[PDB]
C-alpha cells in the first residue's frame, strides 16, 4: 500500500518530465494527480478512471498527459509548457471512496522546480 | 506468523493433568493445530481448529481457546502418551510451528 | 457477490446434518430454525444462494443487518428464514499473483429490497452533471474489485458462504429428508412407526 | 490403507539438486492439497511450499525462496519437490503432508509420511 | 472553479476547547464537502469524505458539519492533535478545489 | 485553580429580550457549573446548582446552559430583575472558584 513517487527535478523551461509512481498492494484502477504549490494552497491537476478516461486540469489542459501503467501497477505524468505554476509537490492518490469528490491514500510527494 | 509455546519441559507422573500453552502474534481466529511427535516416528495431528479432536484416536487430549490463547490440557496422562507437542496455524499460508513441549517422565 | 448465484433445490431428500457433523464452520448460524431440527422438517423449496465475501462481512449476511455488502448487493429481510454456513478458503480461492476475479458493489443509487440481485453495470453517479455510460468525477463503475492474496490476515481472506433459505408455499412441500432408521423386530409386541403408521 | 509413502532419500552434495518423489496411495490425489514440512536434526517441524487441488496454486516459505519447484502430477499420483541448491543447514528428514483445508469438509496435515533421510555432506 | 472561501485566516487555541473555522461555497453544494489535515513535514489525510457522512482520519469527537453557503469545522473537548493547518476540498464540480486553509498554533 | 474566563465584561439590555453572557473553562467539566446573582447592597443567591439540573433562585424562564468550556447564560423574555452582576462558580476541583463576572445596567 506504500506509494513512492520520483523523477521530479530542477529543469530548464519548456522541458518535459516523466513522473514515476510505484503503486504497491493495490491496482491503479482509480487514481488522480494532486499538487501543493510550496507555501501555497493545494491544486488538483489530473485524474484517471477504471474506464481509462483522462480528465486534465481545467486551468492547464494537455500540458500534462497522465499515463496509467496498469500492467506494471505504476503511474506516469507527462509535462509540457513548463511554468512557475507547474512547480509543486505531486502525490499519487487512490481517492476518498474512489475519487468520490476527493483523495485518500497519498504517496510521499515529489518536488518539481523549473530553473532557467 | 510467530507462535511461542511456554512450557518447554514438563515432567508428569501417571494421572497428572498437564496444561500446555502457545500464543500467536496476530489473531488466528480458531485456526491452530497441536501434534505429538513421538521420538523415532513422524508426527500425528492431535487437535485442529483449536477445539476439535481429529480422527478421534486421541480421546482425553482436550484443548481449547480462541484468538491469541490456545492451551491443550491433557487429563489422566498415561505413560505412553509422553512425546513432544508442537503447534502451527493452519489457515494463514506462511504457516509456522512452535518450539515444542516435552511431557517427560519424572 | 454482484451476480450472487441462486440455485433452486426441490423434489429431493437432503441430509443437513452432513454439513453439521464437521462443525468447523466460521458461522453455521441458523437464523430461521435449529440446526438439529432441520432433518425432520418439510419445506416446499430451498433456495441455496452462494457467494464469496471477505471475512469481516460474513456477519453482514444476517436477517436485518446493515452494511455495504448487505445493502447494495445481497440483502436479507427481518422475516428471512434460513441457515447461513461459511468456511475459510485461503488456499482454494486465493492465488499468490492476486485473485482479481471476484468484484463487489460499492456505489448503488437506490437500496435493494430483500433477496434481490442486480447484475447491471449501469454507471452510478450521485450528482448532477449528466454522466453518460462513461465514468468521471462523480460517475463510477458500480462493481469495484476484491483483491485476494494468501498472506492477508484472517478477516480479509476469502470466506465462501452459502445462504440456504428453506421456504414453504401452499403447494405440497417436496424438500423433506429425515433418516430415523431403526431395524424392525418380529414376533414381539413392539411400538412401531413405519412410514407414518403409528 | 491410507498412506503417503515417500522415496528419493539419499545424501546430496551442496549446490546439487535431487528430485524427491512423494508417492501417494489410497487417496484421490487431485482434491487433496500437498505441502512439505522439514525437521532438521535436533530441531522442530518447519514449513516449505504448497500445491493446491488444481496444481495451479503455489506459495513458498520466506526462508527458502524460488529455490524449489513443487509439482503435482495427478495421473502420476506423485508430488515432486526438487531443490535447485541444497544448503548444509537443510540436512533434515523431509516430510510430505496431506491437507484438505478449504472445502467445508476437511482438517490440516491429516496423515503425514514415513519420510526420507535427506542428507547434505561435504 | 468555485472560489472556495475559508475563515479565519489564523486560529490559536489551547486544551479542552472547541476550535471553530468556517468555509463558504460560491455555489451551495446540497450535501457534499471535504476537510483535510496537514501537519508540517507530514502528509494530508481525509477528515470529511465529501460529507457523505461524518468521516474518519480523526476520532468521532473531531467532527464539524456545515451545509449550503455556510460550512464549518469544530473539534470537541478531546485533547487537540498538534494544531495543524486545515483545508477544505470542493465536492461536486471538476476541478475539486482546495480551500485557502487556516494556519493553527498554540499559546 | 482553573482560570475561569467570562464574557462580555459589560452588558446593557432593556425589556422583553434575552441577555447572553458566556463563561469558559480552562478544563472542561463534563456536566457541572454554577451561576450566581449579586445585586448592589444585596446577598448572592444560587442560580445554577453546579449544573446538576436547571436551578432555582430565579423563575424557570431565567435558565442559560453551556457544556464544558463553552458555557453561557441567557434569560427569557420575562421582565428582567434589576440588571445585576452575575458570577460563575467552578464546580469540580477545590478550590471552587468565582468567574470575574459581567457588570449589568439598563438603558
Ligand atoms: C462436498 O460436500 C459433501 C457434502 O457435505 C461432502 O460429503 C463431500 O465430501 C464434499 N466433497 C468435496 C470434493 O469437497
Amino acid at each position: 500500500v506504500q506509494l513512492v513517487e520520483s523523477g521530479g527535478g530542477l529543469i530548464q523551461p519548456g522541458g518535459s518530465l516523466r513522473l514515476s509512481c510505484a503503486v504497491s498492494g493495490f491496482t491503479v484502477s482509480r487514481m488522480s494527480w494532486v499538487r501543493q504549490a510550496p507555501g501555497k494552497g493545494l491544486e488538483c491537476v489530473s485524474v484517471i478512471y477504471t474506464g481509462g478516461n483522462t480528465d486534465y486540469a481545467d486551468s492547464v489542459k494537455g500540458r500534462f498527459t497522465i499515463s496509467r501503467d496498469n500492467s506494471k501497477n505504476t503511474l506516469y505524468l507527462q509535462m509540457n509548457s513548463l511554468r512557475a505554476e507547474d512547480t509543486a509537490l505531486y502525490y499519487c492518490v487512490r481517492g476518498s471512496g474512489g475519487i468520490h469528490d476527493a483523495f485518500d491514500i497519498w504517496g510521499q510527494g515529489t518536488m518539481v522546480t523549473v530553473s532557467s | 506468523i510467530v507462535l511461542t509455546q511456554s512450557p518447554s519441559s514438563l515432567s508428569a507422573s501417571v494421572q497428572d493433568r498437564v496444561t500446555i500453552t502457545c500464543r500467536a502474534s496476530q489473531v488466528i481466529s480458531n485456526y491452530l493445530a497441536w501434534f505429538q511427535q513421538k521420538p523415532g516416528k513422524a508426527p500425528k495431528l492431535l487437535i485442529y481448529a483449536a477445539s476439535n479432536l481429529q480422527s478421534g484416536v486421541p480421546s482425553r487430549f482436550r484443548g481449547s481457546g480462541s484468538g491469541t490463547d490456545f492451551t491443550l490440557t491433557i487429563s489422566s496422562l498415561q505413560p505412553e502418551d509422553f512425546a513432544t507437542y508442537y503447534c502451527q496455524q493452519y489457515n494463514i499460508y506462511p504457516l509456522t510451528f512452535g518450539g515444542g513441549t516435552k511431557v517427560d517422565i519424572k | 457477490v454482484y451476480a450472487w448465484n441462486r440455485k433452486r433445490i426441490s423434489n429431493c431428500v437432503a441430509d443437513y446434518s452432513v454439513l453439521y457433523n464437521f462443525a468447523p464452520f466460521f458461522a453455521f448460524k441458523c437464523y430461521g430454525v435449529s440446526p438439529t431440527k432441520l432433518n425432520d422438517l418439510c419445506f416446499t423449496n430451498v433456495y441455496a444462494d452462494s457467494f464469496v465475501i471477505r471475512g469481516n462481512e460474513v456477519s453482514q449476511i444476517a436477517p436485518g443487518q446493515t452494511g455495504n455488502i448487505a445493502d447494495y448487493n445481497y440483502k436479507l429481510p427481518d422475516d428471512f428464514t434460513g441457515c447461513v454456513i461459511a468456511w475459510n478458503s485461503n488456499k482454494l480461492d486465493s492465488k499468490v499473483g492476486g485473485n482479481y476475479n471476484y468484484r463487489y458493489r460499492l456505489f448503488r443509487k437506490s437500496n435493494l429490497k430483500p433477496f434481490e440481485r442486480d447484475i447491471s453495470t449501469e454507471i452510478y453517479q450521485a450528482g448532477n452533471k449528466p454522466c453518460n455510460g462513461v465514468a468521471g468525477v462523480n460517475c463510477y463503475f458500480p462493481l469495484q474489485s476484491y483483491g485476494f492474496r494468501p498472506t492477508y490476515g484472517v478477516g480479509h481472506q476469502p470466506y465462501r458462504v452459502v445462504v440456504l433459505s428453506f421456504e414453504l408455499l401452499h403447494a405440497p412441500a417436496t424438500v423433506c429428508g429425515p433418516k430415523k432408521s431403526t431395524n424392525l423386530v418380529k414376533n414381539k409386541c413392539v411400538n412401531f412407526n413405519f412410514n407414518g403408521l403409528t | 490403507q491410507v498412506q503417503l509413502v515417500e522415496s528419493g532419500g539419499g545424501v546430496v552434495q551442496p549446490g546439487r539438486s535431487l528430485r524427491l518423489s512423494c508417492a501417494s496411495s489410497g487417496f484421490t490425489f487431485s482434491t487433496y492439497h500437498m505441502h512439505w514440512v522439514r525437521q532438521p536434526p535436533g530441531k522442530g517441524l518447519e514449513w516449505v511450499a504448497f500445491i493446491s487441488y488444481d496444481g495451479s496454486n503455489y506459495y513458498y516459505s520466506d526462508s527458502v525462496k524460488g529455490r524449489f519447484t513443487i509439482s503435482r502430477d495427478n495421473s502420476k499420483n506423485t508430488v515432486y519437490l526438487q531443490m535447485n541448491s541444497l544448503r548444509a543447514e537443510d540436512t533434515a528428514l523431509y516430510y510430505c503432508a496431506r491437507d484438505s483445508s478449504g472445502w467445508h469438509w476437511g482438517v490440516p496435515f491429516d496423515y503425514w509420511g514415513q519420510g526420507t533421510l535427506v542428507t547434505v555432506s561435504s | 472553479d468555485i472560489q472556495m472561501t475559508q475563515s479565519p485566516s489564523s486560529v490559536s487555541a489551547s486544551v479542552g476547547d472547541r476550535v471553530t473555522i468556517t468555509c463558504r461555497a460560491s455555489q451551495g453544494i446540497s450535501t457534499w464537502l471535504a476537510w483535510y489535515q496537514q501537519k508540517p513535514g507530514k502528509a494530508p489525510k481525509v477528515l470529511i469524505n465529501a460529507a457523505s457522512g461524518l468521516q474518519s482520519g480523526v476520532p468521532s469527537r473531531f467532527s464539524g458539519s456545515g451545509s449550503g453557503t455556510d460550512f464549518t469545522l469544530t473539534i470537541s473537548s478531546l485533547q487537540p492533535e498538534d494544531f495543524a493547518t486545515y483545508y477544505c476540498q470542493q465536492a461536486h464540480s471538476f476541478p475539486p478545489t482546495f480551500g485557502p486553509g487556516t494556519k493553527l498554533e498554540i499559546k
